[PDB]
């Protein structure tokens, strides 16, 4: 395959990504739920797409197969972007990285246990505000975690803030602004720029 | 299982590495480089002598237990090249080259090396573009005596027209990183936003948008820019490696003076020799502090050259047990004689202990044939 | 300043230390040696698997990041070498050669580097002496290729001897660690006290008192050690050995069966090859470790205060003259100058008036049209 | 004060359902319906937590579960140092296997390795004295070798359906995987007595 | 193999024309770029006629290779 | 070559024409010591074009060529 | 062209032979299987011999195609 291969994000960053597409050259034939495909063919012939956990988009473009995708910062501050371009902010899928503990409850007098998914950054913010950490990884449902003692607070992201104050937990610290970007691989960014200039232009005319 | 980015180098490639090493050295040598082989380890206080904190956790710390004081494996050559220099280099000109094992705590790039074999070269005394001109010279006869069908691209760049640039601007710190992240990310629409509030901002616009177009960089640039001697007098260094990069070597030369890699240590033009679509360069060089002493020089892994060489295929020669043990004295003398003649010539010839003892990769046979040893094909 | 034991190799001894490393490997290589190059770092688990407790103080250890495993700079290439033939080298004869730095975290003898560019030998899959007789011939067409005034006096051993006689005489470990300390300092009275009380005492006094005469040191031995057959057949590879040197290479031997440094890892006969009379072997090799092995090692950087290369051609070429070239007159210079590097001249090409090379030899200097190399 | 079990959600929450009821633990609501996290039983001493399967070790190990069902694929790769692996269930049974794509040729190459199981992977290249670069990812391994990250993979393979239709062909079996019943040291020695006969319960019901 | 021909078909070629004045209206980094685009299109087999003049036309030409908007696209005649 | 000029004369009119070729040619003695007498001769030809923009674009047409074929060893023009 | 002949190389052929007497032992559908097998691994390039006699062994042989346990492997010689 000569053309470009484009890595995007299965879930919430998917719905917003597909407007930014359409008034590129690109729009997918098939639907990604519906149809059990791994590689999606696009209006345009020159695109390729993949439909990845959000977690790989940033490790398929930093290897090289994908071209360029679309990840969230979170993702990539957690995957750490050295390998990758970071070429546009695309200002979709906003979100907030933020601790959260329970509701009015106290720190307690030690190590502070953190239940995570971004473990490093996690540590790396608790690091900047000169706190000592024990870090506990996590997949999914941080929520939970707090709740059965598992950890004193969570780092997660919130949008509203309703499934933490739905399971009794409160935001405490703001660490970061969260949003999707587009990130390019660095022999691509080379290779292929003709491919790739008039949809990175269409992408910043679309913001 | 030996640990990520840490391999064997066996056999053929060992040989092959053992050439090359060799074969490079000499050349360096035959240019006037005077050869120095320091120590694996040093006390830090010399070994990380102004060294930029990547370096300091690139190091492996140990201690002296004659003393107690750390030491450090090193990740760099060059640093003791300063060092011998300020001991033995005096005030005029003096050449070093080097090709020594270092070890990184973590690798560079993506499955990179943690041991690579670094060998380079450095002029020390010399303020003039001639210097950088000669290690081109030198750096392009070694990589043209390789004889690689493999495509050597040159990236150029110059740290001190940004380094001016944010001086002339008076640019705080915090601006000064985030230009630089826009720069190392390429990320043009956040660039052009950002210099629309900055003072000579669309002259760091310039930069990232038509830096690549050497020969009419400087009459892109604002009044003030333009009356900078340093920023007239770098811009005036690119044209020339490129023009002599061209034009003596046939090399490809792309400039990017956005290229802000190790701000800390370079002092000017910057060299980033790739090969093919390898991502990390082959080659990194440039100018940088030999103390005032002016520096300038390169270095490679010569272990990243193994796959894009070739030696020609090895005389492995078994004399037959049988055979030789049938001779009498005399026999087994002039046997012998002929035998150190092949090993002069490079034949690689196992004297057998056993009828069963055979080296591998046996390409041939020596032996006996009505009173005549030839060696045949197997 | 440098931590002691370490020290830069310079100029033209590192030109020389390099011409050295490079002729020897080669050599090595054309006697069917295969060369190897593993790394200065490894896991822990492999680099001193089985290691003696002298080769893990004589290891400094590091932490990998990646992993938060132990790991080592290594000390010895020799255990390397046992990991790649184990997976290379199949069940036949394998032969291993090798030059590579190691790092030791005290010096081994007085005044000793912690940096040595260890340089070796191997041979895997021969129980016979005609492998040990091979590596001999090979080290001494080595050493003879070094046009040394220097001469090399061998010392040969047999850590056979002792160990079968320990088990004989049915010794405890308190009792052979206080002879190996007595025979490491051949302390010859406390020996001989220590001797009227331990079984077989005799015989260990005889190994250290009479172990240098070794055509008559069976008949020195008891019955029960001459009945021995591994103490019969060690003293008879000794011999054997001894001769070998003495007629084929014109070599002083002389012969301690006391000697039992690495006592842990040589399996038999044992080699120590001294430089004039400096107190460190220059050459350490022997029988280890079911798979058979033999090999030698010596420090490459040790060889350069006894050799000498030919002297080198540094040469200049002159300032002005070369600046007052035309183009086609440079690219001719330039062509002539590249063919004199070819044949290993030393050519600086000026960049000011002052530019001079180190050692300087030669000029090249243009009288009516021709570049000519002048002596200064 | 009661027991807190940490249950796999998705493909081995479906065969566990049938053991729990024959122990008298059985959920009120459906995990399906609420997105609810800790669930009421039955048994008034048992709450219930379904989890993501790669978290199950890690509550149980913390104590913020007494006890769990887990895969053994993750057991392997999570490492199963301060928990005791009680019992072999036989269910959601499958296996850890190597996978490329079809009659292709290894490459000339430290071989890099595309998996979620990187210390199974590790460990398994390691014992066949073979030298790997291992690249992390966290779903859809059958991708990777078809765009060329990675030559091989490891991932749990049951019919081997999936690695046909996309092409790639299994190579070498590391080992047989089911769920398992793990419990924190630390609850098995102090909550025995609430413990043993749910341990019965499940012994007796394969 | 030449009696063949009579009796064998290939997939119709795809035979493309760069517009001329477009192309000479671009700057060096724009022709660099269209060239490399044009190298990607001969890789996939497209025969891709770069114009020496005006008129200079392939024959059995199918599409152009023509610029609107800073974007060359392919459009069948 | 000279048949190139024949079939360009019947099929090529008088605009700009480009045709390549591939085949075994026959000579009655070698050009150089040595040499081959049965070369398979490749090329290329354009007909038409008076300027040296013609040149340029075989000299592009042949690099690309010799570029293709990954070779250590160094072609030299003169 | 025959004078590029030395100074090109091509990658390394793969050259296979099918085990004469593994490919007699099979039934029906047992050799369509294979060869579809072998059809696949043609369309790739490789040059797949299939034996007419038990010593028929093509030139520069670098692979076997062998059964083990109900599988056909490629495993180098
Ligand atoms: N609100 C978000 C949210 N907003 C933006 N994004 C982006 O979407 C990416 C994750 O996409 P997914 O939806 O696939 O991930 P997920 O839903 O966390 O987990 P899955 O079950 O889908 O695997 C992140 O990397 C973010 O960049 C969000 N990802 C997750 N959430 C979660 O959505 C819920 C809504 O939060 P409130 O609005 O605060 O109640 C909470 O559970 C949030 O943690
Ligand atoms: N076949 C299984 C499979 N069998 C048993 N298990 C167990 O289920 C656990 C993971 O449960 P999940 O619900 O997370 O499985 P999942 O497929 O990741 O589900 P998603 O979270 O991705 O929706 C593993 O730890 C195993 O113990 C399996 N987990 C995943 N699979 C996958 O299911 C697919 C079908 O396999 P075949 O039918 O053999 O091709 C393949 O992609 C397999 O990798
Ligand atoms: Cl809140
Ligand atoms: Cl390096
Ligand atoms: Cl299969
Ligand atoms: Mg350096
Ligand atoms: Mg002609």
């Amino acid at each position: 395959f000569l053309g470009l291969t484009l890595a995007l994000s299965k879930g919430r960053i998917l719905e917003e990504t597909m407007p930014l597409l359409r008034a590129a050259g690109v729009e997918l034939l098939e639907d990604p739920e519906a149809s059990r495909k791994l590689i999606f063919p696009t209006s345009n012939p020159n695109v390729r797409v993949l439909i990845l956990r959000a977690s790989d988009v940033p490790t398929y473009v930093e290897h090289g197969a994908a071209d360029f995708g679309v990840a969230g910062k979170d993702v990539l501050l957690e995957h750490g972007a050295n390998h990758v371009y970071e070429l546009l902010d695309l200002k979709i899928a906003q979100c907030k990285l933020m601790t959260a503990g329970v509701k009015d409850a106290p720190l307690p007098n030690r190590r502070l246990r953190i239940a995570t998914k971004y473990v490093n950054v996690a540590r790396a913010y608790f690091a900047s505000q000169g706190q000592q950490v024990d870090v506990i990884k996590l997949y999914g449902s941080m929520e939970l975690a707090p709740l059965v003692g598992l950890g004193d607070l969570i780092v997660d992201v919130v949008d509203t803030g309703n499934t933490l104050r739905a399971n009794g937990l409160e935001a405490r610290d703001h660490i970061c602004d969260v949003s999707s970007r587009l990130i390019v691989n660095q022999v691509s960014y080379k290779r292929k720029f003709a491919l790739l200039e008039p949809i990175l232009d269409s992408f910043k005319n679309s913001i | 299982m030996l640990p990520d980015g840490v391999a064997d180098v066996l056999f053929e490639d060992a040989h092959k590495q053992e050439v090359l090493r060799h074969q490079l050295t000499q050349q360096l040598i035959t240019h006037g480089y005077q050869l120095v082989s320091p120590p694996m380890i040093e006390f830090t206080e010399s070994l990380l002598s102004g060294a930029s904190e990547d370096l300091k956790r690139q190091t492996f710390k140990i201690i002296d237990q004659l003393t107690g004081r750390l030491m450090g494996i090193r990740a760099d050559i060059t640093p003791q090249i300063l060092r011998i220099d300020a001991h033995h280099g005096g005030d005029g000109i003096a050449r070093y080259c080097y090709a020594g094992d270092v070890i990184h705590t973590l690798p560079s790039g993506l499955f990179g090396s943690r041991t690579p074999l670094q060998l380079g070269a450095e002029i020390f005394g010399c303020e003039s573009i001639a210097a950088d001109i000669e290690l081109i010279d030198v750096l392009f006869s070694m990589i043209n005596s390789l004889d690689m069908s493999a495509v050597l691209h040159v990236d150029l760049g110059h740290v001190t027209i940004f380094k001016r640039l944010a001086e002339l601007a008076a640019l705080s710190a915090s601006d000064t990183e985030q230009l630089m992240q826009l720069y190392a990310n390429k990320n043009l629409p956040e660039l052009k936003q950002v210099c629309q509030v900055l003072p000579m901002g669309s002259d760091f616009y310039t930069l990232a948008r038509f830096g690549h177009d050497i020969a009419n960089l400087l009459g892109r640039l604002s009044e003030n820019a333009q009356q900078d001697t340093k920023i007239v007098t770098a811009i005036d260094e690119l044209q020339r490696l490129k023009a002599h990069l061209q034009v003596q070597w046939q090399c490809a030369v792309s400039i990017d003076v956005t290229e802000l890699s190790g701000y800390h240590y370079h002092t000017g033009i910057v060299f980033n020799g790739y090969i093919n679509s390898e991502t990390q360069p082959l080659v990194r060089g440039g100018r940088f502090d030999g103390m005032p002493r002016q520096a300038t020089g390169f270095s490679m892994d010569v272990s990243r050259l193994l796959a894009h060489t070739q030696l020609d295929a090895p005389f492995i020669v078994l004399i037959d047990y049988d055979a030789f043990n049938n001779l009498d004295s005399a026999q087994r003398q002039l046997l012998l004689q002929q035998v150190a003649s092949l090993r002069q010539q490079g034949y690689r010839v196992t004297m057998p202990l056993t009828a069963e003892d055979m080296p591998v990769g046996l390409t041939h046979r020596l032996s006996l044939a009505d009173n005549q040893w030839r060696l045949h094909a197997v």
